[PDB]
């Protein structure tokens, strides 16, 4: 999981 | 201020495209000469301008089969169709030409983009 | 030997996307208490166990129609369905809570992972 | 384009  | 999972989109069309080699939930048959591909529409919307066109059209929407022209080459549908479902293009030379041309006839501007490019170089 | 198209899977998941908002061969409607939410089995199929366990059965596969569990929230699988279609967990204080109860209803493994660890760092 |  990531910051967009 | 979502988060964001980095492989959800692979994974999806890793899911859709074992939903194609179990022949679940397709609802169209792609006829290419003597040749026949079942597929699901909403994929072949999603890979190429041509379906898009096809299944937005209010008639053609709801045909269970969808036959290509003539001049269209089963082996280089294959391939292409293979690469809606995965992102990987068996581009050889010995198929380049017939990928290069169904892909312009499909829509689908990437792989046309890619062929180009690949002829260019030889 | 193949290549592959980096962008490809996004780009299908985002034209997926688009015929979801637009209603265009949207198959399923999903019931959660009052609310109603239109959507394609194969995409509901690749995101969750629960709707992939439901549509390969010989009889629900032919629904139009499915229920949830009167225990689910609208708005967490409001959220969830968005995460499926983009890949963008809209997860907050909230209704992390709700996202991650509804996650493992449908059997979204990786949805339920992150909510776990968001839950333990607070 | 890459070579996966
Ligand atoms: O090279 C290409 C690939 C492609 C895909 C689609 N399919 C869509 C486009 C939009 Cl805006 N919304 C929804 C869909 Cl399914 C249309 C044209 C082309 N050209
Ligand atoms: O967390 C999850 C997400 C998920 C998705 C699917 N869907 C499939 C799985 C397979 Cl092997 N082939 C095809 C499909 Cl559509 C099943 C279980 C789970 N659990
Ligand atoms: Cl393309
Ligand atoms: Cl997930």
């Amino acid at each position: 999981w990531v910051i967009p | 201020s979502c988060i964001q999972f980095t492989r959800h989109a692979s994974d999806v069309l890793l899911n859709l495209n074992r939903l194609r080699s179990r022949d679940i939930l397709t609802d169209v048959v792609i006829v290419v000469s003597r040749e026949q591909f079942r597929a699901h529409k909403t994929v072949l919307m999603a890979c190429s301008g041509l379906f898009y066109s096809i299944f937005t059209d209010q008639l053609k929407c709801n045909l269970s089969v969808i036959n290509l022209d003539p001049e269209i080459n089963p082996e280089g549908f294959c391939i292409l169709l293979d690469f809606m479902y995965t992102s990987r293009l068996n581009l050889r030379e010995g198929n380049i030409m017939a990928v290069m041309a169904t892909a312009m006839y499909l829509q689908m501007e990437h792989v046309v983009d890619t062929c180009r490019k690949f002829i260019k170089a030889s």
